[PDB]
RNA sequence: AUCGAAUCGCCACCUACAAGACUGGAGCUUGCUCCCUCGAAGGCGCCAAGUAUAUUCAUGAUCACAAGACA
RNA sequence: UAAGCCCAAUUAGUGAUUGCCCAUUAUUCCUUUGGUAAGGGCGGAAACAAAUGGAGAAAGUGUAGCCCUUCCGAUGUA
RNA sequence: GGCCAGAACCAGCCCUACUGCAUUAUCCUGUCGGGGAUCAAAAUCCGGCGGGCAACGAAGUGCAAGAAUCUUGGGUCUUGG
C-alpha cells in the first residue's frame, strides 16, 4: 500500500459521476485523544475545548467506477487506525 | 397472467439513454431481440431493443410484422393505447420520478410541507376516529383499565383520599 | 450491442510492370474489425489464389460496404475453418439478424462457441438474405409463425445502475445501504 | 475590461447574484437559508442576511464557496444595500448580547425592506417559510444528483 | 456477555437511556451461500455491525449428496498426530456461514477479527431479534436471481442434519411457534393498519388545496 | 465519580408469511379480453403540532469535531 | 441467470472511435551527483553614515563547491 | 510572527466540455412482374423500369487542426508567486 492516498467510500454515491461531484470537497476524520490539547478557538470559545480531534482532508479523484472517492489528507497520512472508521465528507467548497 | 412478447405488443424501455419510453414491438428478431417503434416520440424511431431491456405492457395494438411506419401510426391512434396508458398508476409514477428528478430546492420544500400537512390532518383524523372506537396501544389500554378502575375507586376509602390528597394540592 | 466486424470490398491488384503491364483488378468481400485487417486479409487471399503479394501490389480502395435498414431476416452465411484434425470444414447455417455484419458476426461467436475456431482460421464464403419458405433449420423457421408469441420467464432484471443497492428491505423497495 | 487593481473586479459565479437564496454550509448558522444582498468590493465576501426574524441570520459576510446558492431568488431592486459597506464589518484593535447601535439601525432597516420585498413577490408566503425551513443531509440523500 | 457491576454502576451515574448499535438484520432465507458471504465479508470490513437469521435456510448449488459429499471431505481433514487443536468442523449452519465469512476475511490480523467479530449469526428468527426491525436481503444473492430453477440446489439446514448437526428439529419447532405468533400479532393490529390508512385517504379532503396539487405532482395522491 | 470523549434516523403503520414457470380478481379463446384498489413507493421525520395572522436569534465578527445530541 | 470454457465489447442499433486497478517503466515537476559536459559574468556602472533594502562577486580540477543559466547519465559481484 | 488554516487572484502545467471535412449505391424509395404465406392480406425474397440525401444528433466510416478569450469549467497539500 501507499499510505499518502486514502480510499473513501461515501454513502449513496455509487457511481463514477457520482464521485467527481466530490472532488475537491473537504474531508475530515473525527476521533478522540487521551487528554485536552490545544484547538481552534482554545481562548475564544472554551467551550470547544475537549479530547475530540479532527484530521482534515480533500478529495482529489474518483477510484473505480463505484464512487469510491480518494482522499489526500493535509500533510501526514490518515493513521490507519481510522479504517472501518467514519469519515466525514462535506459540501464546501460549493461549486454551486 | 403475463404480458406476451408479440407483434404490436406496448414496452416499456428499462434501463439505457431510452429508460422509461415506450414503443411497439413491431417485429421479433429472435429470442433475443426484437424491432421497437414509436411514431409519436421523438427519440423512438425503429430500432433494435434487447429483450432483457424491455417491460411489455397489458396493450397489443394490432398490426403485422415489419408493419409500414403509417400502418402502426393509425393502430397505435385508433386503438388509443397511449391514452390508455397514460392513465394507470405506473405511468404517473414514472412522470413523477422525472418531477423529482429536476426538481429544486424550493420545490422539495414544496413537497415536504404538502407531505407534512397531510401528515398532520391524518394524525387529526385519526385521534378524532380513536376517541369514538378505541384502536391505538394508549386507547386500547385505557379501555380496558376504566372498568377496573371504576370498581376500584368507588370504594369509600379511596373517596376519603380522593379530598384528602387534593386539597392540598 | 452492434456487430463487431464491418462489411469491407477492398479492391486492388498486382502493380503493373513489363511483363504485366495491365493486371486484372480484384474486387474481394471480407468481414473484419478494422480496415487494416481487411487489407490483410485481401492480400492473404491474393497471395494464396492469385500468386501476387502485398509487397508487388496496390489496393484500389478499402471502403466500408453499408448496412441495409434493420430488419428481422433469415441469412444465410456459408462459412468455413481449419482445425488440425479435420483439415478444412465447411458448413452452411442460417441465422436471425437485421443485417449481413450482424449475422456474419454471431456467425464466427457460433463457430467460437460450438467447434473452438478463431477469427484467423474461418473464412466467409458468402452471406445472403433467404425468403422464410427457404428456411430448412426448424430452429430458424420458429420464427416465421404469422403469430408467435413468448412470455418472458426466469428474467432478471437489474435496476438502474444509479438506484443498485447492496442491503434491500425484505419485503419493499427501500435501501438500506447503497 | 474591468482591471484587477479596481475595486469593482469580481469573478464571483452568476449563481450568487444578490437577491438569490443560499444555504449556508458552514459556520454556526450552517443549516439555515439567508438572501444574498451584495458582494463586498475587491472580490470580498457575500454579504447574506436572511431576514433575523425569518431564521436567526444577521447581517452577516461569508465566502462564497461556503454556500450553495438557489435558483429560486427575490427582488432586491427595492432594497437599498448601499450602506452595507466593508468598513461597517471591520473592528477595532484591541490590546491586553451587544451590539452597536449602528450595526442594529442598519440590521433594522435592511430587514424591513428585504420582509417587504418578500411580501410583493408572488408566492412570498411560500418563499417566507423556505427561508424559515433548515437544509439538513437525511440518510438516503443524494445531493450531488440533486438541482439547487 | 453479561454486563459487569461496574458497568451498570457507571451507567446509572451517567443516568443514561438504553442504547442499541445501528445493527443491519439479514434473512439468509433463499440466499446463496458464496454470494452472500463475499457481500457480508466486504460489509463488516467496511464498519457494519451484521447479524443474520435463518441461517438453516441458505442455499448451495448442486444436489444436496454432492454437497453432503463436499463437507464429508472436508471432515476428514484433520491434524493425525493430535486432532485435538486440529481442524474445527462445525456442524450447525449458522457456524458454517460464519466459517465462510472467515475465509473471506484476514481472520489472522487484528482488523479482520474486528470485523468477524461484528457479525452475529442464528438459526431461526430467535426472539432478542423479531422486534428489533425490517429485515434486509441481499438482491444479487437471492437464489431466483442466481440459479436457473431447473438446477437442483440443497438447503444448508438439510445438508448439516446429516453431517453431525443435532437442533433440526429443534430449530425447526421453533420457528414454526413463531410464524404462527406473528401471524397472529399481524391477524390483530388490522384494524390500526386499516385506520390509518383511512386517515391518509381522509385527510386529503381536510389539507389546504394547493397542497394536494404538489402531491399530485409528485405522485403522492 | 474520575469521564472530556469517536458514533449523528425515529416508530406501538416495516419490525408476519410465501412465490418469481407467473400471488389483485374473473372469463374462455390459454393469450387475449374484462372488472378493480389499474398491479413501480412501510409510515413518519428535515424548524409555527402546521401552511397562516405570526415570532428570540447578531459581537460565536468569513472554514475549523455540531460551541450540541433523550427526536 | 458462473466467480467455468470459446468469442466479443466499454456504458451500448443513441447519435462515432481512452470502463477501471496496480511498477524502482514512460511523460512531466523538484532536489542531488558526475560529465568527452555546453554557455554567460568576473576593468567593482553611478549613488547611498549611525541613532532607524541587506549581503556577496575567488580567472576557478577537487572545499561551505567564485556566481548564474542549460543539457545528458546515475543499479551492479570479481 | 519564520506558526496553523480558509478564500481570492497571477504565471506554468495537467484535466475534462463545445466539431468540421470527406465518404455511402451490395443503399433509399415508388411502380410493374414473379414468388410467398394467409380466411384474405401484408412482409421476408428475386427481377424490370423511374426517381433519389435513410441526412432525426443519418451512419457507431476515414481524417479532424474545434485559442476554457469570447461564452468567468476543474485541479495544483502534484509547481512557483
Ligand atoms: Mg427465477
Ligand atoms: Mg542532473
Ligand atoms: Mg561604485
Ligand atoms: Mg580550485
Ligand atoms: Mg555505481
Ligand atoms: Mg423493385
Ligand atoms: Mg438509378
Ligand atoms: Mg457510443
Ligand atoms: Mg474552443
Ligand atoms: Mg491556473
Ligand atoms: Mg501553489
Ligand atoms: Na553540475
Ligand atoms: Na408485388
Amino acid at each position: 500500500q501507499t499510505k499518502q492516498t486514502a480510499l473513501v467510500r461515501v454513502e449513496n454515491v455509487n457511481t463514477r459521476e457520482d464521485a467527481t461531484w466530490y472532488v475537491g470537497k473537504r474531508v475530515c476524520y473525527v476521533y478522540h485523544g487521551k487528554k485536552v490539547k490545544r484547538c481552534v478557538r482554545w481562548s475564544k470559545a472554551p467551550a470547544r475545548r475537549s479530547t475530540t480531534r479532527a484530521l482534515w482532508g480533500r478529495v482529489t479523484r474518483p477510484h473505480g467506477n463505484a464512487g469510491m472517492m480518494r482522499v489526500k489528507f493535509n500533510g501526514a497520512s490518515v493513521p490507519a487506525s481510522a479504517i472501518g472508521r467514519r469519515i466525514r465528507v462535506y459540501l464546501y467548497p460549493s461549486q454551486i | 397472467k403475463s404480458h406476451y412478447i408479440c407483434a404490436g405488443r406496448l414496452v416499456r424501455i428499462l434501463r439505457g439513454p431510452r429508460q422509461d419510453r415506450v414503443g411497439v414491438i413491431v417485429d421479433i428478431v429472435d429470442a433475443n431481440r426484437v424491432l421497437v417503434e414509436n411514431p409519436e416520440d421523438a427519440k423512438m424511431w425503429r430500432h433494435v431493443q434487447n429483450l432483457k431491456n424491455v417491460e411489455p405492457l397489458k396493450y397489443c395494438v394490432s398490426v403485422s410484422r415489419n408493419c409500414s411506419a403509417k400502418a402502426l401510426k393509425d393502430a397505435l391512434a385508433s386503438s388509443k393505447a397511449l391514452e390508455k396508458y397514460a392513465k394507470t398508476r405506473t405511468a404517473a409514477r414514472v412522470e413523477a420520478k422525472k418531477a423529482c428528478a429536476v426538481s429544486t430546492d424550493f420545490e422539495r420544500y414544496q413537497l415536504r410541507v404538502a407531505r407534512r400537512s397531510r401528515a398532520h390532518w391524518a394524525r387529526k383524523v385519526f385521534d378524532e376516529k380513536d376517541a369514538k372506537t378505541p384502536v391505538s396501544w394508549h386507547k386500547v389500554a385505557l379501555k380496558k383499565m376504566l372498568k377496573k378502575a371504576a370498581k376500584m375507586d368507588s370504594t369509600e376509602g379511596a373517596k376519603r383520599r380522593m379530598q384528602k390528597a387534593i386539597a392540598a394540592r | 450491442v452492434k456487430p463487431h466486424l464491418r462489411h469491407y470490398q477492398v479492391v486492388g491488384r498486382e502493380s503493373p510492370s513489363e511483363k504485366n503491364p495491365e493486371p486484372t483488378v480484384y474486387k474481394f468481400e471480407v468481414f473484419a474489425p478494422n480496415f487494416v485487417v481487411a487489407k490483410s486479409r485481401f492480400w492473404r487471399m491474393m497471395r494464396v489464389k492469385n500468386k501476387v503479394k502485398a509487397t508487388h501490389g496496390d489496393v484500389l480502395s478499402c471502403k466500408v460496404v453499408k448496412d441495409a435498414k434493420l430488419v428481422a431476416r433469415n441469412y444465410l452465411v456459408d462459412i468455413a475453418y481449419y482445425s488440425q484434425r479435420c483439415g478444412y470444414t465447411r458448413m452452411v447455417k442460417e441465422f436471425r439478424d437485421v443485417s449481413k455484419t450482424g449475422a456474419v458476426s454471431q456467425a464466427y461467436h457460433d463457430l467460437a462457441s460450438r467447434h473452438r475456431a478463431r477469427y484467423h482460421n474461418i473464412e466467409v464464403l458468402n452471406v445472403k438474405s433467404i425468403p422464410d419458405h427457404e428456411v430448412k433449420h426448424l430452429s430458424i423457421a420458429q420464427y416465421h409463425a404469422p403469430n408467435l408469441s413468448f412470455p418472458l420467464l426466469q428474467r432478471r432484471t437489474k435496476a438502474t445502475r444509479k438506484d443498485r443497492a447492496i442491503f434491500v428491505k425484505k419485503n419493499t423497495k427501500r435501501a438500506v445501504v447503497a | 475590461k474591468v482591471s484587477r487593481k479596481s475595486p469593482e473586479y469580481t469573478t464571483l459565479r452568476k449563481s450568487c447574484a444578490p437577491g438569490a437564496i443560499a444555504i449556508i454550509l458552514a459556520g454556526r448558522f450552517r443549516g439555515r437559508r439567508a438572501v444574498i444582498l451584495k458582494q463586498l468590493p475587491h472580490n470580498g465576501p457575500l454579504v447574506v442576511s436572511g431576514p433575523m426574524k425569518y431564521n436567526g441570520v444577521p447581517i452577516r459576510r461569508i465566502d462564497s464557496r461556503y454556500v450553495i446558492a438557489t435558483s429560486t431568488t427575490v427582488d432586491i431592486s427595492s432594497v437599498d444595500t448601499a450602506p452595507i459597506t466593508a468598513e461597517v464589518f471591520q473592528r477595532p484593535k484591541a490590546e491586553k448580547t451587544l451590539v452597536s447601535d449602528a450595526r442594529a439601525q442598519l440590521q433594522k432597516k435592511i430587514d424591513a425592506a428585504l420582509i417587504a420585498a418578500i411580501k410583493k413577490d408572488a408566492q412570498g408566503k411560500e418563499k417566507a417559510g423556505y427561508l424559515r425551513s433548515v437544509f439538513t443531509v437525511k440518510p438516503g440523500d443524494a445531493p450531488h444528483r440533486w438541482n439547487w | 456477555a453479561f454486563p459487569s457491576r461496574k458497568d451498570a454502576f457507571r451507567a446509572q451515574r451517567k443516568g443514561a437511556k438504553k442504547h442499541r448499535p445501528e445493527i443491519i438484520v439479514i434473512d439468509l432465507k433463499d440466499h446463496v451461500l458464496g454470494r452472500a458471504a463475499a457481500v457480508v465479508a466486504k460489509q463488516l470490513l467496511l464498519g457494519k455491525k451484521i447479524t443474520v437469521v435463518r441461517c438453516e435456510q441458505l442455499n448451495i448449488a448442486g444436489t444436496e449428496i454432492r454437497n453432503k459429499i463436499k463437507y464429508l471431505q472436508y471432515l476428514r481433514k484433520r491434524k493425525l498426530t493430535n486432532p485435538t487443536k486440529g481442524p474445527f468442523h462445525h456442524r450447525a449452519p449458522s457456524d458454517v456461514f460464519v466459517r465462510t465469512v472467515r475465509s473471506m476475511l484476514p481472520r489472522y490480523t487484528k482488523r479482520g477479527m474486528k470485523a468477524l467479530n461484528s457479525l452475529v449469526a442464528y438459526e431461526g428468527i430467535p426472539p432478542n431479534v423479531v422486534r428489533t426491525g425490517g429485515r434486509v436481503v441481499i438482491p444479487r444473492a437471492q437464489r431466483h436471481v442466481c440459479y436457473r430453477s431447473e438446477r437442483p440446489y440443497t438447503v444448508l439446514g438439510n445438508m448439516c442434519k446429516h453431517v453431525g448437526w443435532k437442533y433440526s428439529d429443534v430449530v425447526a419447532n421453533l420457528e414454526k411457534a413463531r410464524v404462527e405468533k406473528a401471524s397472529r400479532h399481524h391477524e390483530k393490529q388490522a384494524k390500526l393498519r386499516d385506520a390509518w390508512k383511512s386517515a391518509r385517504k381522509e385527510a386529503l379532503a381536510k389539507m389546504p388545496k394547493h397542497n394536494v396539487e404538489v402531491l399530485k405532482k409528485f405522485g403522492y395522491a
